[PDB]
Parts: structure tokens; sequence; C-alpha cells
């Protein structure tokens, strides 16, 4: 038996969140890690952290 | 000197916290709050 409760608290257990192969140099609708927008993706040279 | 603090963890504990105490060790100019 699996029990589920809908309470206002930080959630950390849910599905695998299936992904899709990224497309570079083509205008696509991206959904990276919950963000969403329309644009073209390409390789950058930003020294991230 | 100036040194930024980078994040390490983000624990979704979600509990009420009001106190805070630092533990010590044993050995056989610190603790700035």
């Amino acid at each position: 038996v699996l029990s589920f409760e809908l309470l206002h608290a930080p959630a950390t257990v849910c599905g695998p969140k299936k992904s899709t192969n990224l497309v570079k140099n083509k205008c696509v609708n991206f959904n990276f890690n919950g963000l969403t927008g329309t644009g073209v993706l390409t390789k950058s040279n930003k020294k991230f952290l | 000197g100036f040194s930024a603090l980078e994040p390490l963890v983000d624990l979704p504990i979600g509990i009420n916290i009001t106190r805070f105490q630092t533990l010590l060790a044993l050995n056989r100019a610190d603790y700035y709050v």
C-alpha cells in the first residue's frame, strides 16, 4: 500500500522527469530543469561555476 | 579582504529553527557568529 499526502511542504520525491535530446543551432522550445522559453541553443564559452 | 560565499547544500528540511549551537571535539580565536 502506497500513501500520498498533499501538504504544503518542500517536495523531493517524484518521477524520473523524462528528458529529450538537445538540439543545437536550431530554434527550439526548451524546458531546461523547469524553465521554459523559445530560442536557439548553441555552445557557449562562459566560465560558469 | 572580500570573499563571496558559494552555496554548498540546499536541504528541504522545512522545520522551524530558532536556536543554534556549535559542537566541539577532543584534543589530547574561532567561533565567530
